[PDB]
Parts: C-alpha cells; sequence; structure tokens
C-alpha cells in the first residue's frame, strides 16, 4: 500500500455503506437417516480366490507287469590258453 | 534290466482336420501343450482340389 499526501486514502470505508440484506442465516439442518434394507449373505462372481495354473507339470500313473522268461544261444567252448 | 524313460514316453503320430479358411486371412492351427512336436504335415484339401 501507498498513501499519498495531500491526496490521502480515505481512512476507512465509512458509515455511508448500504446494508443490503439481513439474509445471513443458515438454518441448521435437522435430519434422521435410515439405510435398512435386508442384506443377504452372498454375492455371485465368476471367480474369486483362485490362483489358476499358468502351466501344469507333466503328471502320470504307473504300471508294470510280467514274468522272467527267455530263449538263449551260448558261445562255443574254446581251448584254454594259460593257467 | 530296463530303460524306463523310453518306455514311459510315447512316440505317436496323430491326425486332425480343421476348417474355416478365408482368402488372405491367417488360418492358425494351435499346437497343444505337453507334446513335443517333431514334425507337422498340413494338407490343403481345397474343396477336392489339390
Amino acid at each position: 500500500a501507498l498513501i499519498n499526501p495531500q491526496f490521502p486514502y480515505a481512512g476507512p470505508v465509512p458509515i455511508p455503506g448500504p446494508a443490503p440484506t439481513e439474509t445471513m442465516p443458515l438454518l441448521n439442518y435437522r435430519v434422521e437417516g435410515r439405510i435398512a434394507g435386508i442384506q443377504q449373505a452372498r454375492q455371485f462372481m465368476p471367480f474369486l480366490q483362485g490362483p489358476h495354473r499358468a502351466v501344469a507339470e507333466q503328471t502320470y500313473h504307473a504300471i508294470g507287469t510280467g514274468i522272467q522268461m527267455g530263449q538263449t544261444f551260448n558261445q562255443p567252448l574254446i581251448n584254454t590258453q594259460e593257467g | 534290466i530296463l530303460p524306463l524313460i523310453d518306455l514311459s514316453t510315447l512316440y505317436n503320430l496323430e491326425n486332425s482336420a480343421q476348417a474355416g479358411l478365408t482368402p488372405n486371412v491367417d488360418f492358425v492351427v494351435q499346437y497343444a501343450n505337453l507334446y513335443r512336436y517333431l514334425s507337422t504335415i498340413a494338407v490343403f484339401d481345397n474343396g477336392g482340389s489339390f
């Protein structure tokens, strides 16, 4: 702010002001609020809580069976070298 | 005395048929998982014309 003498800035907005209204009042709000609809315990989703496999491992079962059977052919006898 | 991996692996040949081809559009036949595909043969039976 600058004040300049001799033209000085009025020393106030004075008493000639026009009170325009008495509408100043905010009427307090008084209220009762009830949000009470029956609630049912459940919601349907496509899927909740699953941690789906991105790849599975290979998996398997097992079997064996049979017996011990055989047809054989042997090497001929040979002269013994030494000993 | 037996090799166990050889006998628990399967070496198979299998065929299938797919349709829905359209000119200039990529027709894709997906490979399944788990299988180790050694070769692929595709025969374009173009409505009886080869």
